[PDB]
């Protein structure tokens, strides 16, 4: 506890002390132009596309939409667009590297511009660990 | 007996006072050591949410779910996860919980530890039953739900020890004093005028003679008498606590005894 | 957000007390450190358990959801 | 019984294709929500 | 995220023995035993036990570093007297002092009345 360190005890820690729930909400909206060439929201495979992150794509429902519920961890992809440059291209938003947790709400949503989007909200509980800032 | 002697002042169903005579500091100390650390106890290590509308976050519930007390008496008649033959878990190594609550009323739906319901087969095991104490006979509220609210999940208890998570201690608060009057001289007192007036005595001083000023420092006296109070949190009773506390004590000793035996072949 | 169950410092259990504490202040009319020592909250660091604990919970329970 | 996304605001249990627009049947609305899997979700009461 | 297994406090690990006795260099007839997932509840407890011993020369214990479960303890003995045998006698005396207290605290709680 030396030069501004602290010692914390760790059998109230496991008790709740400190303890933090943490919230980050990616998004992503359905193209800005071409009533032609519109993106979209699906879960992507194949189809000369190539593309892709992997990321595995594998927790992604029909939707190209992650289920609140499932547990992410780092690249896993979140959020599955499709970008149709002719074949589809990829798109789609994977998980901050650093990040893992467990996908907390989405909401699927319209613009004013008649667009379809998307905010995935993933949710990580945070229990004090070493280099933590008291 | 012979070695270590004890004078139990007070005792109730959750708390003993006592006082250990004829004992060692090391003795005393490895013993409320081992009291809140390695008596095994039972306690929810894992939940499955089926359903959670709740305001409070899947994890948040699970968390608290493992601070629930549960009864602990037959212990030892149930296995380690870890050391039992299984896939996973069983009816030899843990007891299943379940949490079925909804709100039915406009009025706020409270969800306490009465409505775990074990599901296991305990075979005849004073084990698993949620620890009450409260006068309302509801003990440790889980959780409030308003009307469309629903929470189904599934609990898995598990044998552990406080060393590996808090949840696990069957104790709280070990009282422990040695020497009320600091005839040892074993601290130093802080003062500004009068170190007497300015520190309060112990209740403890009751059950000693006072240092008398016109006698020399006794150098070769040592700390034997210490006057303790173990508190129990519920799952283990207080006769148990310290019982399971020696026993434990006395099992890693034997263990220690066991390993220079089997490093004494080749 | 929800009386935490034990005491942080010491692990006395706490979750089983809220309710209680609250009619001792409400129908019993007591101040607040005689009510926590009627629960047996002796030393402070269950005290303060309960004394500090903010009830969110029910701010959170008033959303329409 | 089986839900693929609920309304935010009348807390209705619906699901449509996005050949159907957005919007809630029957409460006008265009929030929306995805429901939970049913994957369940396993935790250590850690 | 590089936090060891709460279990790993206690359980012994793959190719990991309890003690492991090693001949000190420094001194004759001493030794350096190595307790394998222990603290202070041992450590403590064994060293104030082996200085009981009138043929006890050294005792002393050590937790090198805080984040392993594991102390060293040293112990030197009058020639003729093995250390082994000197924590042998440690660890009954200790054995023996706990079974009393086990059967007094047991007596002493049948009188008790609440
Ligand atoms: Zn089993
Ligand atoms: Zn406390
Ligand atoms: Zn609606």
């Amino acid at each position: 506890n030396q030069e501004d360190s602290m010692i914390m005890n760790q059998s109230s820690i496991d008790r709740g002390l400190f303890r933090s729930l943490f919230f980050r909400s990616y998004m992503d909206q359905e193209k800005k132009y071409g009533m032609s060439i519109t993106e979209t929201f699906e879960k992507p495979q194949r189809t000369n596309t190539l593309r892709m992150k992997h990321g595995t794509y594998d927790k992604l429902d029909d939707d190209g939409l992650i289920a609140p519920g499932v547990r992410v961890s780092g690249e896993d992809v979140i959020i599955g667009k499709t970008t149709p440059i002719s074949s589809k291209r990829d798109a789609s938003t994977p998980l901050r590297s650093t990040e893992n947790g467990i996908v907390d709400q989405v909401l699927v949503t319209t613009n004013q511009d008649g667009l379809k989007f998307v905010k995935v909200r993933v949710r990580t509980t945070k229990i004090p660990q070493i280099g933590d800032k008291f | 007996e012979e070695g270590p002697q004890v004078k139990i002042r007070e005792a109730s169903k959750d708390n003993v006072d006592f006082i250990l005579s004829n004992v060692d500091l090391a003795m005393a100390n490895s013993l409320r050591r081992v009291m809140i650390a390695e008596i095994p106890t039972l306690a929810i290590d894992s939940v499955e949410v089926e359903t959670n509308t709740t305001v409070l976050a899947d994890e948040f519930i699970a968390h608290r779910l493992g601070l629930i007390p549960l009864q602990s008496m037959d212990i030892e008649q149930l296995e380690y996860s870890r050391d039992c033959f299984c896939e996973d878990h069983c009816d030899k190594c843990s007891v299943v919980l379940t949490l079925q609550a909804f709100g039915e009323s406009e009025s706020t739906t409270n969800v306490y530890s009465k409505d775990l319901v074990i599901v296991s087969n305990l075979m005849g095991r004073n084990i698993g039953h949620p620890i009450i104490q409260d006068k309302e006979g509801n003990g440790v509220l889980i959780c409030k739900l308003r009307k469309g609210q629903e929470l189904k999940l599934t609990c898995v208890a598990k044998k552990g020890i406080a060393k590996e998570h808090a949840k696990w201690g069957p104790a709280a608060a070990i009282e422990f004093e040695y020497d009320p009057w600091n005839k040892l001289k074993h601290t130093d007192y802080w003062y500004e005028q009068d170190s007497a007036k300015e520190w309060p005595q112990s209740k403890n001083c009751e059950y000693e003679d006072p240092p008398n000023e016109g006698d020399p420092f006794d150098y070769k006296a040592q700390a034997d008498t210490f006057y303790m109070n173990v508190e129990s949190v519920g799952s283990i009773p207080v006769d148990q606590v310290v019982v399971r506390g020696i026993d434990t004590l006395q099992k890693k000793v034997a263990s220690i005894l066991l390993a220079l035996t089997q490093m004494d072949q080749d | 957000m929800i009386v935490p169950v034990r005491c942080f410092s010491c692990g006395k259990v706490v979750g089983d007390k809220w309710e209680s504490y609250l009619n001792l202040l409400q129908e019993d009319e007591l101040d607040e450190g005689t009510a926590l020592s009627r629960l047996g909250l002796k030393r402070y660091c269950c005290r303060r358990m309960i004394l500090t604990h903010v009830d969110l919970i029910e701010k959170f329970l008033r959303y329409n959801p | 019984a089986t839900l693929k996304y609920i309304c935010a605001e009348c807390s209705s249990k619906l699901s449509l294709s996005r050949t159907d627009a957005v919007r809630c049947k029957d409460c006008g609305h265009r929030i929306l929500l995805k429901a939970r899997t049913k994957r369940l979700v396993q935790f250590e009461a850690r | 995220m590089n936090a060891p297994d709460r279990f790993e406090l206690f359980l012994l690990g793959e190719g990991e023995s309890k003690l492991k006795i090693d001949p000190d260099t420094k001194a004759p007839n001493a030794v350096v035993i190595t307790f394998e997932k222990e603290d202070h509840t041992l450590g403590n407890l064994i060293r104030a036990e082996l200085l009981n011993d009138r043929k006890v020369l050294f005792a002393a214990y050590k937790v090198e570093h805080p984040f392993f479960a594991r102390f060293k303890l040293r112990i030197q003995t009058t020639e003729g007297y093995d250390p082994k045998d000197a924590l042998k006698n440690a660890c009954n005396s200790i054995i023996n002092k706990l079974g009393a207290l086990k059967t007094n605290f047991e007596t002493e709680w049948n009188l008790q009345t609440l």
